[PDB]
């Protein structure tokens, strides 16, 4: 199955300063059409997670443009150029191009 | 505008047949979608159980679930049900019904902690 | 509005010949209507949709043109075909090309 | 390898444009009401709930709402259904009779004529030998002066008989879902910005359409599907003026309409088991029916449609509105059916504005005809039964049907007038999304395999 | 999308993809072709038109080599003038709509060739089972 | 056949009005629009207005508003539903209004629009003096 | 005639010729069997009678050895009392009408023999695939 | 009483796709008949090009025509069309549409000289 790894595993954010998560998938997520079936989630406790970025260039409906995403090969990148207090939770990098569907470990983010 | 709500137990004995059922409103079941079950052991990461489709796909699960998972769709009641036969106490997890679409799992269920205890 | 212009005006030709009447629009991308009117008679449709002919229209009439520039070609000029010829776009009319016997 | 053979693939996904019949579908909540107090949930299949709106991707189809089918079929189906809901009801042949009419008992000025005329007349009872003298109320628009004394007759009594509507069946619209039969599919153009004609880059197939409630309105089409974000105008040709302009705007404008004249119906026995429903007393004040609208929201939506209409006519263009230029009654006003009674309400208060390139409420008076001749047939008129109580209704104005005047001779201004016209322009405001295609299986294709003997 | 990896979803879902990808999903477009006081006449004529079209397609298949095999290799060759494109390109490059636009002219001769091939195979099999 | 019979020619005083009747026969009158056009000498054609007789919905030209009025009379009998009469009333007559007036109907084909008038009345001469 | 040499023309064209000549042209008589406010009831009952007859014939074939092979050798023998003529004479000497007049009596026992043969072949194939 | 009339060019360039079309009146196309094309070089004998049938026969041509001839019937317009791809100037000939029946080619077309010239 696909193995997902997020770096760093914890990053207490400084408000006014960016933060970043590098995702590492085990296999190539680029499908033959030219897209990339990769998604980002944000754990809230006891909740369905908040969804930041799917299909890295694409945007969810309900997400402000203060986030960003890029990546090459299997090293993809979620970035928050301006963190807020609403960025609480533990994130996720999850592939969608290979069965079985898998998810990640996550980055711990709290107030510094 | 889709809304998924789980229903079923959260406290069952081990070595039994577990079964939830997620109701779906806000949209139709027979869409370009995989109505899926995804779990999460407490304090740990997610664990994708499997899916079912509103078209005619055969349901495909995670092989780590040991062929004890049968997700059955109910198009006449806009629902889809998880099954888990022969549970253990290590299968205590938050359970989630969700919908894979052209975007990745947009509307989830709230997710309920099934604490398998004897 | 749309300003239409009948460019040959008076055309002096002999029977049996061919004729080409040009019309020019002020706005492109539209259809064109060609009308024949003999002297002291009821006018009569020739061309709608810039290339189609009406009932009783002989195929020697050929409408053509695109954009702002349209042609009406009349091959094998009969004596009866010496008439006034008008262009029509939705309500506005050209002032008329008069075909004259030479 | 170059010895290519052919293969037939059955069930190939490919379609063509076609024109077939369709499939009625009504929701089962309207089926819960017994004995069909609205028309035809028995002549229409129950809708399977939440059907398959399966998306389609990387697919470009050309839609054309103006040469579209199924709006003609919707018009034919609604006409045939309106006819099929009258054959049980009572014909009003014996009502064509000499009416002795006077004005209603009211302190009427000589300027403003009484809209309601009281009329007494002979009427046959159940028994053929005995006739009775009975009185009723009618409107000015239903009686004419046949010719001291002043005696009237009904307006329809020298062109056609009239059928009184049954008070069981109500004319309020239940939503109609249209569905394709087997071997056909309905493509819905799900594009946000789409002017009705051309390639739609984001379509989706479906088996059944959305809820299309059949409303009857001439100007200011009611309760329709509003647009997503913008205000979209649609025309078959904007430079042409003979075609109408369907304006669909985003925020629905709340309209309040009422007849405040309280009415008492009165059963008069025409014959054996023949009931006629006349108007009795006016309990209370004699007032005039009116329809409000909110002033600020209407001015805002007119600003929105001016901002959108300046796209097709240049920026520096004066846009003004006018009222209807004339004709029959039910194309000058805007007409509808509130609570099972018909309103014909004046629209001069909504369309007196001009627009330069840089808590109140509008009231507008209506008139109420009791007889109607809608679709303008040759020999049918529907009489409508007067209903009890002060009658009010709230609706969401969704779109307009406008018409440019035939402007020539170098004018900056381009005026717009609301014109009802055909009823099909209502249904073309709700069938622009859908088209019907025929699936054709068994494509054929070359590949490298030969059938062994 | 959702059906990525395990390439399937509902009917007409493969209509946007290439014909090579769409060839693996043909059972449902075959499936959604049959099942689905004066309006009963409309319902009935719709139902009998559906079963008449389905029976015409099954009879067109049944006179060819395949009764219900749904993918049929056969014995007629292919004129390369008709396709005149690279063979493996069309299964990764073309939709079925575009391919049906391509061979719109080259139709109704293929079907007579199929009938001739099937009748020739039938008389050859009759001779083969006759001399044995 | 499609027949559009107009009324006879007329000589009217200036400032008065005139009414021209166009009787149409041979088609279902409640379907196709009726247009009115004029022919002034040395001015070419000039369109006036159209009327749809199904509800009599009219539209007049911009430079002629307030001076013209178009009505119609349908056929209300189930035996002759084809014939109908349009009426154009032109008020406020000037010496420039001396012209020939026409009622016209469009074609009946698919790609036929609304303004390519196939069928024409015989014309009516109106002289103001 | 016109179709001499290449022996074919439209449907029922071979009906005058011998059954050996008519055997090569069977696809079109099979083809012209399905396709073709109160009168709609007559049209509809004609259409459903046509498809009911066609489905009865296809079901009579399908319970025999051949689904849609259109020429079927089978495993039942032939009683020579029925034909009682020279075998190769009838394919150059008899029309199908005259042959159907000949075996009018000897009918409906053949069909039960076909059903017994097909069910026997099915149980033999079930045993053969069972012991393997 | 059958009447066949050809239509099409009589002057074409060589190395091009030639096509005529013969209209048929007086009878029906789908008869016991082969609607045929037969040509004749000038001053020389006839040359049978091929036929098509109103039934369901596959069209069979003269093999000397080198598989460049496709006769296509149009039953919805009572016509049938000759084709000839890659013509030469030696293919100049009077062309004839005709009808083989129980008698041999009773009603012809008038026959028009196609003079292939560059
Ligand atoms: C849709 O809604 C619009 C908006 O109201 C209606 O438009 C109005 O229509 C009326 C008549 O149809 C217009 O006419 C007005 O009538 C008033 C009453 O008439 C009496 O008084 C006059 C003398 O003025 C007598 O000749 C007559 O016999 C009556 O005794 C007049 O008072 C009005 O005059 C106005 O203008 C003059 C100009 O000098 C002023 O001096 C006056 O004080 C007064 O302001 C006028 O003649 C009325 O104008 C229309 N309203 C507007 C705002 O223009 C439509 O009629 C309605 N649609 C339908 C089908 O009814
Ligand atoms: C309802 O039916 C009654 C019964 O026929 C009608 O009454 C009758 O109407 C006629 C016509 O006006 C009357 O004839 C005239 O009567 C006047 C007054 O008597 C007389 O001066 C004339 O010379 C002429 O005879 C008739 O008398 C009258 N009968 C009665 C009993 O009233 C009535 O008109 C019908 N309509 C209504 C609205 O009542
Ligand atoms: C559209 O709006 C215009 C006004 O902007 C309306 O014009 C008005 O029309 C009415 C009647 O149609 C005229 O009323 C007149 O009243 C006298 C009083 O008795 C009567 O004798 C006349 O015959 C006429 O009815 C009124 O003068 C006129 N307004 C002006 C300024 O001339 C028009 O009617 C409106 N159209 C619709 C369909 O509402
Ligand atoms: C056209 O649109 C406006 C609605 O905004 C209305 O125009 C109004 O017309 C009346 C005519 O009597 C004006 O009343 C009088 O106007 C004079 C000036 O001419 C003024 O000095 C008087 O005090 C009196 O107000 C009224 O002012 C005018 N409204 C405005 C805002 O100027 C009219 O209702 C619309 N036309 C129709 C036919 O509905
Ligand atoms: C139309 O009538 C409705 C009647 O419900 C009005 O709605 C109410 O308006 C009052 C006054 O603002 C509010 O206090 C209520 O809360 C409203 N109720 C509802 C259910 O909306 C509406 O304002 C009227 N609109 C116009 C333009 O007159
Ligand atoms: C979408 O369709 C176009 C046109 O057929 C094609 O060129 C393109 O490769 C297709 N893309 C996908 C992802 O199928
Ligand atoms: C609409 O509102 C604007 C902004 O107040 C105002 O300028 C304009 O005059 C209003 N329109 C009308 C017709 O009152
Ligand atoms: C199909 O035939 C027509 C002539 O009827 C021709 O114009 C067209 O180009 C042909 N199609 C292709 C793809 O060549
Ligand atoms: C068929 O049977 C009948 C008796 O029912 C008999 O008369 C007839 O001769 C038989 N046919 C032949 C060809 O022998």
């Amino acid at each position: 199955d696909v193995v997902m790894t997020q770096s760093p595993l914890s990053l207490s954010i400084t408000p006014g300063q960016p933060a970043s998560i590098s995702c590492r998938s085990s296999q190539s997520l680029v499908h033959s059409d030219g897209k990339t079936y990769l998604s980002w989630y944000q754990q809230k406790p006891g909740q369905p997670p908040r969804l930041l970025i799917y299909q890295v260039s694409n945007w969810y409906s309900g997400v402000p443009d203060r986030f960003s995403g890029s990546g090459t090969g299997t090293n993809f990148t979620l970035k928050i150029s301006r963190v807020e207090a609403a960025d609480v939770g533990v994130y996720y990098c999850g592939q969608g191009v290979h069965l079985p569907r898998t998810f990640g470990q996550g980055t711990k983010v709290d107030i510094k | 505008q889709v809304q998924l709500v789980e229903s079923g137990p959260g406290l069952v004995r081990p070595s039994e047949t577990l079964s939830l059922t997620c109701a779906v409103s806000g949209a139709s079941i027979r869409t370009k979608a995989w109505w899926s079950w995804i779990r999460q052991p407490p304090g740990k990461g997610l664990e994708w159980i499997g899916y079912v489709s509103g078209g005619w796909d055969l349901p495909n699960y995670n092989p780590s679930l040991k062929n004890r998972v049968i997700i059955l769709k109910d198009t006449s009641l806009n629902q889809f049900s998880l099954r888990l036969t022969s549970v253990t106490a290590a299968d205590t997890a938050l359970y989630y019904c969700a919908r894979e679409g052209p975007e990745d799992f947009d509307v989830w269920g709230p997710g309920f902690l099934v604490t398998v205890s004897s | 509005e749309i300003v239409l212009t009948q460019s040959p005006g008076i055309l002096s030709l002999s029977p049996g010949e061919t004729a080409t009447l040009f019309c020019k629009a002020s706005q492109g991308g539209n259809a064109m209507t060609w009308y024949q009117k003999r002297r002291g008679q009821v006018p009569r449709l020739l061309i709608y949709d810039t290339s189609r002919r009406a009932s009783g229209v002989p195929d020697r009439f050929v409408g053509s043109g695109s954009g702002t520039d349209f042609f009406l070609t009349i091959n094998k000029l009969d004596r009866e075909d010496f008439a006034v010829y008008y262009c029509q776009q939705f309500e506005f009319f050209g002032l008329g090309s008069e075909l004259e016997v030479h | 390898a170059e010895n290519l053979w052919v293969t037939v693939y059955y069930g190939v996904p490919v379609w063509k444009d076609a024109e077939t019949t369709l499939f009625c579908a009504s929701d089962a909540k309207a089926y819960e009401t017994e004995k069909h107090n609205v028309w035809a949930t028995h002549a229409c299949v129950p809708t399977d709930p939440n059907p398959q709106e399966i998306h389609l991707e990387n697919v470009t189809e050309e839609f054309n709402m103006w040469k579209n089918n199924m709006v003609e079929q919707m018009h034919t189906d609604i006409i045939s259904l309106w006819d099929q809901s009258l054959k049980p009801c009572v014909k009003l042949t014996p009502l064509c009779v000499t009416l002795q009419c006077t004005n209603v008992t009211n302190n009427i000025t000589d300027d403003m004529r009484g809209e309601l005329k009281n009329c007494s007349f002979n009427m046959t009872t159940e028994l053929r030998d005995k006739k009775q003298k009975v009185y009723s109320l009618f409107y000015r628009l239903d009686v004419v002066q046949i010719n001291s004394n002043k005696e009237y007759r009904l307006i329809n009594c020298n062109t056609s008989a009239c059928t009184q509507a049954c008070p069981k069946v109500s004319f309020e619209p239940i939503p109609i879902h249209y569905c394709a039969p087997a071997g056909f599919a309905i493509l819905k153009c799900k594009d946000k910005k789409f002017n009705g004609t051309g390639p739609c880059p984001s379509v989706s197939t479906v088996q059944c359409t959305h809820g299309i409630k059949p409303v009857v309105s001439t100007q200011l089409l009611l309760n329709g599907s509003l647009a997503e974000e913008e205000v979209m105008i649609r025309s078959e040709n904007i430079t042409n003026n003979a075609k109408n302009i369907l304006v669909q705007f985003n925020t629905p404008v709340q309209i309040n309409c009422t007849r405040p004249n309280n009415n008492t119906r009165k059963s008069i026995r025409i014959g054996p088991g023949q009931a006629f429903y006349a108007t009795g007393d006016i309990i209370g004040d004699i007032r005039q029916a009116h329809c409000n609208v909110s002033k600020a929201t209407w001015n805002e939506t007119l600003g929105k449609v001016v901002k959108q209409l300046r796209k097709h006519f240049g920026n520096n263009t004066i846009i003004r509105f006018a009222n209807s230029s004339g004709g029959d009654l039910e194309v000058t006003t805007h007409s509808f059916n509130c609570g099972g009674e018909f309103f014909y309400c004046n629209t001069s208060g909504l369309f007196n504005s001009t627009w330069i390139s840089n808590n109140d409420s509008i009231t507008l008076p209506c008139r109420i005809k009791q007889i109607i001749n809608m679709w303008q047939r040759i020999g049918q008129c529907m009489y409508a039964p007067p209903i009890q109580g002060v009658i009010r209704c709230v609706s969401n104005i969704t779109g307009l049907i406008l018409t440019r005047d035939g402007g020539s001779t170098n004018s900056t201004t381009e005026t717009f007038r609301p014109g009802g016209g055909d009823m099909r322009d209502n249904w073309r405001s709700e069938l622009y999304k859908y088209k019907v295609v025929k699936i054709e299986p068994l494509g054929v294709a070359p590949t490298r395999c030969k059938r062994r003997v | 999308a959702v059906g990525i990896g395990a390439v399937f979803l509902g009917f007409l879902g493969a209509a946007g993809s290439t014909m090579g990808a769409a060839s693996m999903t043909l059972t449902v477009q075959a499936r959604n072709l049959l099942s689905g006081t004066v309006w009963g006449i409309k319902q009935l004529q719709a139902r009998v038109l559906a079963v008449e079209r389905y029976l015409r397609d099954q009879q067109l298949l049944g006179i060819w080599g395949c009764s219900g095999k749904l993918i049929c290799c056969t014995n007629v060759p292919w004129n390369s003038s008709w396709s005149n494109r690279n063979l493996s390109e069309i299964w990764d490059n073309m939709t079925w709509l575009q391919w049906d636009k391509e061979i719109s002219n080259y139709t109704q001769i293929i079907y007579g060739l199929l009938e001739e091939s099937q009748n020739q195979q039938e008389k050859n099999e009759q001779d083969l089972l006759a001399l044995d | 056949q499609v027949q559009l019979v107009q009324s006879g020619a007329v000589i009217k005083t200036p400032g008065s009005s005139v009414k021209i009747s166009c009787r149409a026969s041979g088609y279902n009158f409640r379907d196709y629009s009726i247009h009115w056009v004029r022919l002034i000498p040395d001015k070419g054609f000039e369109w006036i207005g159209w009327i749809k007789p199904l509800w009599g919905a009219v539209s007049y030209a911009r430079q002629l508003q307030g001076r013209v009025s178009m009505t119609r009379q349908l056929s209300q009998d189930p035996d002759d539903p084809d014939w109908g009469v349009a009426y154009m009333e032109f008020s406020g007559l000037t010496p420039a209004d001396t012209a020939e007036y026409f009622c016209v109907r469009r074609g009946s084909c698919d790609y036929c629009g609304d303004f390519p008038w196939q069928y024409w009345g015989q014309g009516t001469v109106v002289v103001v003096s």
